[PDB]
Formats: structure tokens, C-alpha cells, sequence
């Protein structure tokens, strides 16, 4: 299976050659577009309103 | 904390620029309604 090779663990128990290429990279939750305006008097500051 | 919300709010100058239309309206009529009034009332 899915098993990394290791200088950790290569001691106490031998390994073969690899057969493939991986690395190690982030995986962040989903890619959204929304807006963020709190309360629609936003466009003016409270000293015009 | 880092916010740099809204690129803008609308200024306190260019409303004057505003408030200043509407004086005009205050200043300007009473004037006229006041003292051109003794005209055309009497004669």
C-alpha cells in the first residue's frame, strides 16, 4: 500500500525501490466568491447620515 | 488586526459641496419674497 520510504523506519526493516513521485503539499477547504457589506448604510460614513 | 475595508467613504467636503446648493435656497429667497414684497403689494 501506500507506505513513504524513511531513514526513520529503514533501520528496523528493509525497503524496495519506489514506484511513483509524491510530495507533501496543504489541502484548504472550497474556493468561494461573497460579498461583504454588514449593514447597507456602509457608503456613507454616520457623520453625513 | 489587518481590514482595509470599503475603498471609500463619502466625504464631509463634497456633500458641503451639496449643502452649500440648498443654503443658497435658504438664503436667497427670503430675501427676495421679503423685500420685493413692499413693491409689488402696495403699487
Amino acid at each position: 500500500g501506500s507506505l513513504t520510504i524513511n531513514e526513520e523506519r529503514s533501520e528496523i526493516v528493509d525497503f524496495s525501490v519506489p514506484f511513483v513521485e509524491t510530495g507533501i503539499s496543504v489541502m484548504v477547504a472550497r474556493s468561494n466568491g461573497t460579498v461583504s457589506p454588514s449593514a447597507f448604510l456602509e457608503p456613507y460614513s454616520p457623520a453625513v447620515w | 488586526d489587518s481590514r482595509s475595508n470599503a475603498p471609500a467613504t463619502l466625504t464631509f467636503e463634497n456633500m458641503a459641496g451639496v449643502f452649500m446648493l440648498v443654503a443658497g435656497g435658504i438664503v436667497a429667497g427670503i430675501f427676495l419674497i421679503f423685500i420685493e414684497i413692499a413693491y409689488k403689494r402696495h403699487k
